[PDB]
RNA sequence: UUGGCGGAAAGGCCUUGGGUGCUUGCUGGCGAAUUGCAAUGUCAUUUUGCGUGGGGAUAAAUCAUUUGUAUACGACUUAGA
RNA sequence: GCGUUGGAUUGUUCACCCACUAAUAGGGAACGUGAGCUGGGUUUAGACCGUCGUGAGACAGGUUAGUUUUACCCUACUGAU
RNA sequence: CUAUCUAGCGAAACCACAGCCAAGGGAACGGGCUUGGCAGAAUCAGCGGGGAAAGAGACCCUGUUGAGCUUGACUCUAGU
RNA sequence: AGAACUGGUACGGACAAGGGGAAUCUGACUGUCUAAUUAAAACAUAGCAUUGCGAUGGUCAGAAAGUGAUGUUGACGCAAU
RNA sequence: GUGAACAGCCUCUAGUUGAUAGAAUAAUGUAGAUAAGGGAAGUCGGCAAAAUAGAUCCGUAACUUCGGGAUAAGGAUUGGC
RNA sequence: GCCCUGAAAAUGGAUGGCGCUCAAGCGUGUUACCUAUACUCUACCGUCAGGGUUGAUAUGAUGCCCUGACGAGUAGGCAGGCGUGGAGGUCAGUGACGAAGCCUAGACCGUAAGGUCGGGUCGAACGGCCUCUAGUGCAGAUCUUGGUGGUAGUAGCAAAUAUUCAAAUGAGAACUUUGAAGACUGAAGUGGGGAAAGGUUCCACGUCAACAGCAGUUGGACGUGGGUUAGUCGAUCCUAAGA
RNA sequence: AGAACUGGCGAUGCGGGAUGAACCGAACGUAGAGUUAAGGUGCCGGAAUACACGCUCAUCAGACACCACAAAAGGUGUUAG
RNA sequence: GUCGAAUUUGGGUAUAGGGGCGAAAGACUAAUCGAACCAUCUAGUAGCUGGUUCCUGCCGAAGUUUCCCUCAGGAUAGCAG
RNA sequence: AUAUUGGCGAGAGACCGAUAGCGAACAAGUACAGUGAUGGAAAGAUGAAAAGAACUUUGAAAAGAGAGUGAAAAAGUACGUGAAAUUGUUGAAAGGGAAGGGCAUUUGAUCAGACAUGG
């Protein structure tokens, strides 16, 4: 007979079922609208999240109390070493949706990728793409025909790329492989750009740039079987409740004589796919660079890796994307970094950023120094050394 | 003498019983079917690994609320167990069989378990003390086991 | 067998050249019964096993062990010649 | 489509006042919701009053103290093979 | 410490038959009926919506059914 | 009991161990009861008052009795409220 | 031994080491803990919990049956050498 | 007239559903067609009624035969039958060369209650017909007694701080014995004795089928034996409320 | 809630009204063949997407007795008068 | 809560069912108390509730009248065999 | 002459046939319960005869596999027959939220009645 007072329901019904994601590499369910009037380039990038740190920068926001003032912001540093092309895939518009028509692979497929097709790599004969490589022997034909098949039909073209996970601290040898939509001009130019990159390499600076807003697609940190209180933000029952209080009291009215799809129940928290949008890029680091974490303001040779390594991850020896704020996923987890589905003409989105300082103290405790230099300069000499 | 239905050559076949056995009828049942039809040595080698928690016994009938194991995959199943007391008895009977089959000059290597059936012995009854002055039964569900081993046909 | 065309599920379609069986377009020579006055008389294509003779190719997954980006148990993600 | 509140007094539903607020709308779902709680009121047996009765006792009159049991089944729902 | 998973051990409650809904009519709130929605083996941990879940109505009335108690009700009595 | 010195101002170092105050309703107080839902303000109590009785008696017991309680008592007592 | 102490805590003689066990560490529990800022806004109701607590010295209101009230309230001190 | 406004309710839903617009909607008319246990003709079952026929004339006179009509049924009445324990009579009945009983998606008869047969199992009795007789027929009674299921290999076997290494014995050792380590009760004791009570549980040897809600070689278990010594300890004597 | 006459249901299947004690049709031995009732004949579904003259367009049409309702009051919608 | 007394407790002894015992709750009187436990009278009575055991064939109802401490029941007349 | 659900000795039954008949067909007023008075069960059947399974072999044993006894172990001191619930195994079959039933037929399995006409 009508709830006594009114309050909004606990939780978002759009994010159901709260199950564990079908895979640990979160699917990319849309790419940007293809403008065929501009160069061929990747529309998303693979990468491994490494950790977070802090930035200092002047804000450029006219009319704000913090315009022309320093602000400190959290950033996450996702470890993105260059990816490698090994295939193209053509999709044909049907009245039942996009369909993969064919796929052509590269002559040579690396061990990192090859392993992705094996459960038990070590005790296998590694016969992965052996007979398929023979298709390249007949000077063209087999391969050439299918490239032509894509050019003729095929409404959209995707490339198969994969991570060089070896260039990365991770114990995992098996590499992550994914399709990526080619958004540069002409279906023909697409497959050609694709063919001219087989076995070769694409890096993030050819995909993303400073102050670019990018979305982030990842499976959310797992937490196992959750009670109703934390899974749904439900009010706790009073201390005097017999047999428990981390519940909900009324799982339903008498009629319908059924528990309904919409009330809160205990079960899996975490490990959910999430496409989080609109994270402004704050740095496109270079791997060779020894001043990753340096600034035109803070002019010392230091790498983006904090003292002690990124905790539970290790060092950043490759190019990296530094994005504002936080991002779905935990450290070590594969992340797709997709560029935007729309042209945010905002103001927040238009602000060009210059970092003033990048934090690099140990995240493994209350870090007090930025560099080995600084720690020595401050502490003087110790019983060890010299 | 007088086993259950047997459609086997009695002269290529030796057999073994075990009556009023204090093992779980349900559990013994489940492990007996688990080898029902095996080559005797395969059976013996597998019932050993079951004692090792290296393989398992698929629970198919008497089996609800039983936990799940990765070891059931082999038999296209999900709930399975490692019922020692039953593996053990079934082995003693398997071993007696092999014995009698030897005294029959039956070839060891042609032997397979052509028949094996376990059903219920009379209940053995114990009391349990329940709240509020009450008393309930606390019973054993003992077993009869009987198997036969047989010489495989050559074509 | 010569050229093409077909991706909406194209798995089909047009086309070149001869070869071969038939040809009721037309003119001949034979046969049919007794299956007894109807009942029972064209064999269709699925699968699956075996039998041959030719061409062809020469793997993995699971248990166990291992990781902790995962986990109530299964499951998930790693690694091992 | 989306919100519809924080409090003082009362077991209260209702009511009343303070206060904030975009707004503090009205109803249903076995007067939703007790193997979900709580047990303040009503609704056993203790006891104190007033009224009534000769008395035993009585009075939607006041007062105070008064045990809130079971899911392991099926289905539904949450998640998992 | 449990719950959980394993070895051993091993109960009870309850059970017409059973177990997906919506509407209809219906003993005026169906798991079964009618008309529709639909519907795919075998299962694990949880859960408290439903099974008007489980465990000869004490409320109320009826009986030419009681009992405890009271009294210038009927009929008596120990005693005095 | 006093004094000096000493420590990351700590020392009833664990253990052991009263929260306090202003009031209203109510029972004087300690004590008692519904073993297994009521410990209370209910029962008791000291205190106050009343009643009966001088033994051939008061109150009570027994079917009856050469029967019995108070009574190994006597009004500063026994009995009843 | 500590200490006011037959308290709590540790020990000697003596007696036990017996109450199915293994592997994990989800939810929800039962039992034991802690929480920034606010401080009863929670609730029928401060239910539950939290705060006080030994000892020495100082200090101590109304009221009162003069006995109490009273550890009233409120303070300072406490090791070691 | 039809159509529109007036026309607001709580799970998602109902001209029965789909769907239907010169209808598959509303008014009217005309044909054809679909279909009940009803109507018409016929076979058969039964019930009732009317009638013929034992004249010598083989087996049914309560019989054969002819004709007409009729058939719903709770509570309830009557009728004709089916089956059971035992009784008189009779088939000079069946039977160890297999009685009775039981089992049998084998067979035959009856509308049915039921009857008959085959096969298998079994092992000592039993049946048909005419009559007699009743402790004579079950699905129910929260029926009685006994037996068995699903639940279910499930709830559960979590209070009392805590166990570990090795050796011996043994078919078998987390659980027995010895050794070591780690701990506990902490004298208001998990220490040393007694009183009610029990009655051999005491001790030895052997021993594990049941019992000690895991286990067992261990035991307050099982089997076989052994053991309790008084002038001074008690009773006994005394009196107590009382009897 | 209570009477009147009759017919029903109760005690009764069957066809129709989707559904349904009581409405419509029709009451019942076992069957064959024909014909019908009430009700139907786009498809579900057996049977004319039959014939004929009109009416109706509803951003809330309508669609069949009992029966699963609708009113006072309105329209320069369209038809006939 | 109380914890040196209206204290707690052993054994013995007394009181026994319309009786005991009660600092009084209808409490306690061997898990039994607004009348214990045991056996018999006793198969207590029930206008009330529940069950009432084989087949087929025929016929086939009533809930109305009158009287009743009569209204959940009988007698009476009707319907029925 | 009359009474006799006690006692002693007998002769019988259209009685009951082990859930029946006395509570007891048996070491039954027993075992057991209750302070007590009292209450009070369950429980019969190997075979003619133990001839109750020598011996061999696998096992720690219990037993099992052979062998042997017996008319039969389809009688093994769990012992006549050995129903049903419920159960294991084998074999056939079916199974999109119950199963079961009715009329009809397809398919599969099974079972029938036939009987006599010159060589
Ligand atoms: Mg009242």
């Amino acid at each position: 007979s009508h709830r006594k007072y009114e309050a909004p329901r606990h939780g978002h019904l759009g994010f159901l079922p709260r199950k564990r994601a079908a895979s640990i590499r979160a699917r990319v369910k849309a790419f940007p609208k293809d403008d065929r009037s501009k160069p061929v380039a990747l529309t998303s990038f693979l990468g491994y999240k490494a950790g977070m740190t802090t930035i200092v920068r002047d804000l450029d926001r006219p009319g704000s109390k913090f315009h022309k003032r320093e602000v400190v912001e959290a950033v996450t540093v996702v470890d993105t070493p260059p990816v490698v092309v090994v295939g193209v895939v053509g999709y044909v518009e049907t009245p039942r949706g996009l369909r993969s028509l064919t796929t052509v692979w590269a002559e040579h497929l690396s061990d990192e990728v090859k392993r992705r097709f094996y459960k038990n790599w070590y005790k296998s004969k590694k016969k992965a793409f052996t007979k398929y490589s023979a298709k390249y022997a007949q000077d063209g034909a087999g391969i050439e025909r299918e490239l032509a098949r894509i050019k003729k039909y095929a409404s959209v073209v995707r490339v198969l790329v994969h991570t060089q996970i070896r260039k990365t601290p991770l114990a995992q040898k098996k590499a992550h492989l994914a399709e990526i939509q080619l958004n540069g001009g002409s279906i023909s130019e697409k497959v050609d750009w694709a063919r001219e990159h087989f076995e070769k390499t694409v890096a993030v600076d050819s995909v993303f740039e400073q102050n670019e807003m990018i979305d982030a697609i990842a499976v959310t940190k797992g937490h196992g079987f959750e009670g109703v209180t934390h899974r749904w933000g439900t009010k706790k029952l009073p201390r005097k409740t017999h047999r428990g209080l981390r519940k909900v009291a009324c799982i339903g009215a008498w009629h319908p004589a059924h528990v309904m799809w919409s009330v809160a129940r205990a079960g899996q928290r975490g490990y959910h796919s999430r496409t989080s949008i609109n994270h402004k890029i704050y740095r496109v680091g270079k791997g060779d660079d020894e001043a990753n974490g340096a600034t035109s303001f803070d002019r010392t040779k230091k790498t983006i890796t904090p003292m002690g390594g990124f905790v539970h991850y290790g060092e950043i020896k490759n190019d990296f994307i530094m994005v504002k704020g936080c991002i779905p996923g935990n450290r070590k987890r594969i992340v797709t970094l997709r560029k935007s589905l729309y042209t945010n003409t905002s103001r927040k989105a238009l602000e060009e950023v210059s970092l003033k300082w990048i934090d690099t103290a140990s995240k493994f405790g209350k870090g007090r120094f930025q560099t080995p230099a600084e720690k020595h300069a401050f502490m003087g000499t110790l019983k060890k050394d010299l | 003498a007088r086993y259950g239905a047997t459609s086997t050559n009695p002269a290529k076949s030796a057999s073994a019983r075990g009556s009023y056995l204090r093992v779980s009828f349900k559990n013994t049942r489940e492990t007996a079917q688990a080898i029902n039809g095996w080559e005797l040595t395969k059976a013996q080698k597998y019932l050993e690994q079951v004692l090792d928690h290296q393989r398992a016994i698929p629970f198919r009938r008497f089996n609800s609320s039983i936990g799940r194991t990765a070891q059931g995959k082999e038999f296209g199943v999900t709930k399975a167990r490692w019922p020692a007391k039953s593996v053990k008895f079934v082995q003693g009977l398997l071993q007696n069989a092999a014995a009698n089959a030897e005294a029959k000059g039956l070839d060891a290597t042609k032997l397979y378990v052509s028949h094996i059936q376990v059903n219920q012995a009379p209940k053995q009854r114990r009391r349990t003390y329940r709240a509020h002055g009450r008393i309930n039964k606390y019973e054993s569900s003992p077993s009869h086991i009987e198997l036969v081993v047989t010489e495989k046909e050559e074509a």
